[PDB]
């Protein structure tokens, strides 16, 4: 009975924001140089939101200059954290901006979203403490239906289907009629359906439906690209898998890879332990429109990712309920640490007094988690 | 760096268009047939069809029509290609010369837009006032019909309906009127519009919108005096004329789906209807006269005329003679009789025309033991399936009917027999089981057997596929043996070879276990049969976890592809398979080819991998790779460094391994070197030749397509490649094509998202046609030509072209 549109707005950082409307799509495959934030260790996927609080002179000056020219910058996914190198990154367009003063220090609140991918082709250090990377925009490839190339017309009047009823028989009929021309080739129908966008999307949704039972068809997007990006954003994997899914350039290949990852992963454990059952796949469940995983920012300055679950083991709780800058409006929270490693893992949340809602909530950070496929 | 050469040995046979009318003269009844890129023109006479003309177009013919503007002695032909080249042509004959005059031409492509799923649609006003086209969703293009439109300039109009199932014009309307059936969330509806050329817009049509069946697909524009339109769907036939509305549901139609129609009488009193299962119906329209008013409809009837080949287009010629153009089988010319035979069919077969396509697999052998090869192909589908033997004599073709769908074929000299994989359609029974629909080769084998392994331990009216392995003699082409596979099983690959020290020759078959609930296979088999003394034995079998997508004999061992894995088995002395080497990749190895110690792996997404086998270590090391999202049909190996493949949009591409690279990064990348627009959907590649065994060409690869076309590809040298390129440029400059289409644009690599000029491929058809021209044009072409150096007179070119043509 908890609203799912509340945490998405990030009301904690602020209520009134200077929203900016307008879009600027960079031409594909072009070469352009854009500034890069100095301290960012998060891999950003297109269509995901990102807040940020900044208080550094050079970074604040960069944002102030940028907020009037195009409102776009770049984020680099670091293959290795120690050595700052990267081959792929994501363009980010800012859609929010606010300023605050704290007795003599300027603080900037920014909200942006990923737009496009790219392969870094050069980077340089400007004489201001920041970096500027020149990169070529990667392409987004969409392929036509596999059966369109087989023939020209044949029976085109039968290629359009009646509206899907609000299903097994319907899917069987869809496969049987859509790929009827498959008999003119050397491969059966199911082989072609294995590379069909709609069937892959339906399989993905069926797999996910266990986690959320109130999921609505409108809840997930319809276009293959948007669906693929959304699914890739909200999966509990390590950074290598995210980079792999980022490298893929075709929607079909990304969907197949995501389905493989979903069917492979079984459970998650403490990164420091490397063997400690903390949670399984079934336990995953979302409480926000974006999904189980989303971006947030600590008022201290560090931005931590967190998910939503209802069960934890091998955890030691520490602290008492508090509410000063909590991301969701109304909730308690206490720190948790690894029972063996003693390392901080996540935060245990207790619902608020108003009405009633899930009393025990576990929100962890992927930084201290690792699957056990 | 390719220097290749591609030519056509057999012209396409599948017919995709047919029309009838007075084209060559005001009083001659003409039949026009469009087979992919070929146009044929016959004059219908009492005895049959007399061929008159035949030409080729630089494109795929998607729309064809005949129309007679006011003040024209004869008709004019409007043609549109798959690349949106449109033209209007006329038939000109002076004495003994025949040629088609390009009255007008142009291109009607759009800068942006997603092509409609239902495909290109083209119609003409019955008054001959304009041409309507539907190419991209949400738009409707109109071309005015005026004598001053030699450029064919059209304009677009917006349609608020996105998914338009079908569209047609209407008869007997003062202003151009279009009736069309479309779909939306509520269902399917039919609506009418009036086209305003002066304002270039739409106006409310004669009668308002109405709701139709949930499967309406066919729109027929009845002529005067009836008017109105007829909507044909899955289970009902209706007639709308505004206020007047009639409907009937003939039960004898529920079995199949009407897909073709044609008009018999000029006043629309009868029609011919053709379904998916080779059936032919005759639809009748009764007429009633009331007082002194225009006659009206009274009722509708459908009568089952009979059975023919699976029909793609129908045309009534005269005296109850009908042409049935088909794509899955031979075209037919049949007759209709007033009475009925004992069986009850009114159709009497008269004449047939061969149709090799579709080609799903082939092999090259030498039955006569001479040096001259022969080609054996698996042609057709469903009750049209058969084997085709092609040998050079024009090509000599022999047909062996099967009455089911063949899928694979291989040859085994020692036993003197062919092994064929096949499938037939069976219907579930009331008691639970399967019943065949007709006699077939699978059920008429002299000896029969059923696989019995037990290694793994529905509804009514559903359809299932039964797979079979057929052993066929090589002299009489009679089914020696038949073997049936387990229920729910699928056959994918077939080979015949010898393994290890075993001197016998086996058939090795790969099969998958598929279930409707599961989306991907999880269990399959490799079966080793031996056929001796006229009986087939299950020598051995191995169960794998996956689906064997291919197999190739690899220097005494067996190479198999299981899901996304490559495995190499050996053949011990105990008559069994023992896994020897393994390799894991990230793609499904659908295509597998071998050459010495190199293995080429290909996926349906046009991902290419090149691996090698390490004899000293017995393990696989990856050598090279290449990834580019696109659809791929087939792959082949030309030599140690070149690879060939067929790509979406009917394209050919050639990649090369960059062995001259300095660093590992370049050494591990495959550079693309050749692009070409074939215009056909290549289905199979093979090594061999049809001519009896210093030459200007090395090697030869044959390829078979879906339209029944057969092509040949060979290599060349730099000097010859340059010479041929110059010759082709000159010939394109000199000769003229029907429809005034630029040849280079025709052979441009098209992908619906990017276009590049063809490189590395020398078109052979143009060079071959080089010989049909008169001497003065040859002199013009050869003028200022440097050939080994000298003035390079036309005699040298003629000799070289003859040398090239000799290869086939
Ligand atoms: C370390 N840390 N972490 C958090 C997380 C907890 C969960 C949440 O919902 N959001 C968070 O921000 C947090 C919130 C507030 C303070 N406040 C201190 C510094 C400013 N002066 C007052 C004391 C520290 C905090
Ligand atoms: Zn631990």
């Amino acid at each position: 009975n908890f609203d799912t549109s509340l945490p998405t707005s990030h009301t904690y950082l602020g209520a009134d924001m200077e929203e900016f409307h307008g879009r600027t799509l960079h031409d594909d495959d072009s070469c352009q140089v854009i500034p890069v934030l100095p301290q960012v260790m998060m891999i950003l996927i297109p269509g995901q939101t990102l807040p940020l609080q900044l208080f550094h002179p050079q970074e604040v000056s960069m944002v102030r200059n940028l907020i009037q020219k195009d409102r776009t910058f770049a984020v680099l996914a670091y293959s290795n954290v120690q050595e700052r190198e990267a081959q792929f990154g994501t363009t980010a367009e800012i859609y929010a901006y606010r300023e605050e003063q704290d007795f003599g220090i300027e603080i900037v609140k920014v909200k942006a979203i990923g737009r496009q991918r790219f392969k870094v082709l050069e980077l340089r250090t400007q004489s201001d403490g920041i970096q500027q990377a020149k990169v070529q925009i990667l392409p987004e490839c969409v392929l036509p239906s596999t059966m369109s190339a087989v023939q020209l017309e044949s029976l085109n009047k039968c290629q359009i289907f009646p509206s899907k009823p609000v299903s097994y028989k319907w899917w069987q009929k869809y496969q049987k009629r859509k790929f009827h021309c498959a008999n003119l080739t050397s491969w059966p129908r199911w082989l072609y359906s294995l590379y069909d966008a709609e069937t892959l999307m339906d399989r993905i949704k069926k797999q996910l439906r266990e986690w959320d039972e109130n999921l609505k068809d409108d809840s997930l997007p319809s276009n293959p690209i948007d669906f693929s990006y959304r699914v890739a954003a909200c999966l509990p994997i390590d950074d290598v898998l995210r980079i792999q899914l980022l490298k893929i350039g075709s929607a079909i290949q990304r969907l197949r890879c995501e389905l493989d990852i979903m069917n492979k992963c079984t459970s998650l454990c403490c990164k420091q332990c490397q063997e400690t059952e903390i949670t399984t796949k079934n336990e995953i469940f979302s409480l926000s429109l974006c999904g189980p995983m989303a971006a947030y920012v600590n008022p201290h300055g560090y931005v931590h990712e967190t998910l939503t679950v209802y069960k934890a083991c091998n955890l030691n709780l520490i602290g008492r309920p508090s509410t000063e800058h909590s991301w969701f409006p109304g909730y308690a929270w206490t720190v948790a640490q690894c029972k063996i490693c003693a390392s901080h893992i996540g935060w245990k949340f207790t619902a608020t007094k108003k009405d009633m809602s899930p009393q025990k909530f576990w929100g962890l950070t992927r930084s201290a988690l690792l699957p056990t496929i | 760096m390719s220097y290749n050469y591609v030519v056509t040995a057999q012209k396409p046979t599948a017919v995709n268009g047919c029309v009838t009318g007075h084209f060559t003269s005001a009083e001659d009844l003409n039949l026009l047939i469009a087979k992919n890129t070929r146009l044929e023109i016959y004059v219908v006479t009492a005895e049959g069809l007399r061929p008159v003309k035949e030409v080729g177009m630089y494109g795929k013919i998607a729309v064809m029509e005949l129309f007679r503007p006011k003040g024209e002695s004869k008709d004019l032909l409007f043609i549109l290609t798959a690349k949106y080249n449109a033209c209007i042509l006329e038939y000109k004959q002076s004495g003994e010369s025949i040629d088609i005059i390009t009255r007008a031409h142009g291109n009607v492509q759009d800068r942006i837009g997603r092509p409609s799923e239902t495909g290109i649609i083209g119609i003409i006003d019955p008054e001959c006032r304009m041409i309507g086209l539907r190419l991209y969703d949400g738009l409707f293009k109109v071309i005015p019909l005026d004598r001053d439109n030699k450029e064919l300039k059209a304009f677009n109009i917006r349609l608020e309906e996105l998914h338009v199932i079908d569209v047609k014009f209407l008869y007997g309307c003062q202003a151009p009127t279009i009736c069309f059936v479309y779909q939306d969330p509520q269902g399917r509806h039919v609506k009418t519009y009036e086209v305003s050329l002066r304002e270039k817009e739409f106006n409310k049509g004669p009668w308002k919108q109405e709701n139709v069946e949930a499967e309406a697909s066919m729109v027929i524009a009845v002529p005067e005096p009836f008017g109105g339109a007829i909507i044909i769907g899955q289970e009902s036939i209706t007639y709308h004329n505004g206020d007047k509305y009639l409907a009937i549901a003939p039960p004898i139609i529920k079995q199949s789906t009407i897909v073709c129609h044609n008009r018999v009488d000029p006043n629309g009193s009868r029609y011919l209807l053709g379904d998916m299962e080779g059936r032919l119906f005759m639809l009748l329209l009764e007429k009633e006269e009331q007082m002194d008013g225009t006659v009206t409809l009274k009722d509708l009837r459908v009568e089952l005329l009979g059975e023919t080949s699976i029909a793609e287009c129908l045309t009534y010629l005269d005296n109850g003679v009908v042409f049935v153009g088909s794509r899955l089988g031979d075209s037919q010319l049949v007759k209709l009789n007033v009475d009925s035979n004992e069986q009850g069919s009114y159709v009497v077969a008269m004449e047939t025309f061969t149709n090799l396509g579709p080609i799903v697999d082939m092999c090259v052998v030498d039955l006569e033991r001479q040096g001259q090869g022969q080609l054996v192909t698996c042609s057709g589908a469903f009750k049209e399936g058969s084997l085709r033997i092609i040998r050079n004599g024009k090509l000599h073709i022999r047909t062996v009917p099967l009455y089911e769908s063949p899928r694979k074929i291989c040859y085994q000299e020692v036993s003197q027999c062919f092994g064929v994989l096949s499938s037939r359609i069976e219907v579930q029974d009331t008691s639970g089981g399967t019943t065949a629909l007709r006699p077939s080769a699978s059920t008429q084998a002299l000896s029969s057997s059923v696989s019995s392994s037990k290694l793994f331990s529905t509804s009514f009216g559903e359809e299932v596929e039964v797979h079979n392995l057929l052993i066929i003699d090589q002299h009489t082409f009679e089914v020696l043996h038949a073997h049936q596979f387990l229920q729910n099983e699928y056959a994918l690959s077939l080979v015949s070879c010898k393994l290890g020290k075993d001197p016998n020759t086996y058939f090795i078959v790969g099969t998958a276990m598929v279930y409707p609930e599961e989306a991907e296979p999880k269990q399959g088999r490799i079966v080793v049969f031996q056929y001796s003394d006229g009986k087939l034995q299950t020598v051995a079998e191995k169960e794998v976890k996956g689906a064997v997508y291919s197999m190739v004999e690899f220097n005494g061992k067996l190479l198999a592809s299981i899901n996304s894995t490559v495995r190499l088995y050996e053949w011990t002395t105990e008559k069994e398979l023992r896994t020897e080497c393994n390799h894991y990749n990230n793609i499904m190895a659908l295509y597998l080819k071998t050459k010495g110690d190199f293995i080429l792996v290909g996926d349906l997404m046009r991902s290419v991998l090149l691996l090698a086998y390490k004899p000293m270590e017995g393990n696989f090391e990856e050598i090279a790779r290449d990834f580019n999202p696109n659809w791929m049909s087939a792959v082949e190996i030309l030599d140690d460094d070149n690879f060939l493949g067929a790509e979406n949009a009917f394209n050919l591409f050639v990649c090369q391994k960059d062995s001259a690279a300095t660093t590992d990064e370049e050494r591990q990348h495959l550079q693309e070197v050749g692009l070409f627009h074939l215009g056909e959907f290549v289905n199979v590649f093979c090594h061999g030749s049809l001519v009896m065994q210093s030459t200007p060409t090395q090697g030869s690869v044959l390829f078979g397509t879906v339209n029944g076309m057969i092509g040949l590809v060979t290599s060349l040298s730099e000097s010859w490649y340059n010479l041929l390129l110059d010759m082709q440029n000159r010939l394109n400059k000199v000769i003229k094509s029907v429809g005034k289409i630029e040849h280079s644009f025709w052979r441009s690599f098209h992908t619906e998202r990017k276009t590049e000029p063809a490189t590395g491929f020398i078109d052979g058809d143009l060079i071959e046609s080089f010989l049909d021209i008169s001497r003065p044009k040859m002199q013009e072409v050869v003028a200022n030509l440097q050939y080994d150096k000298r003035e390079a007179t036309a005699d040298d070119l003629i000799k070289v072209v003859e040398e090239l043509t000799r290869i086939h």
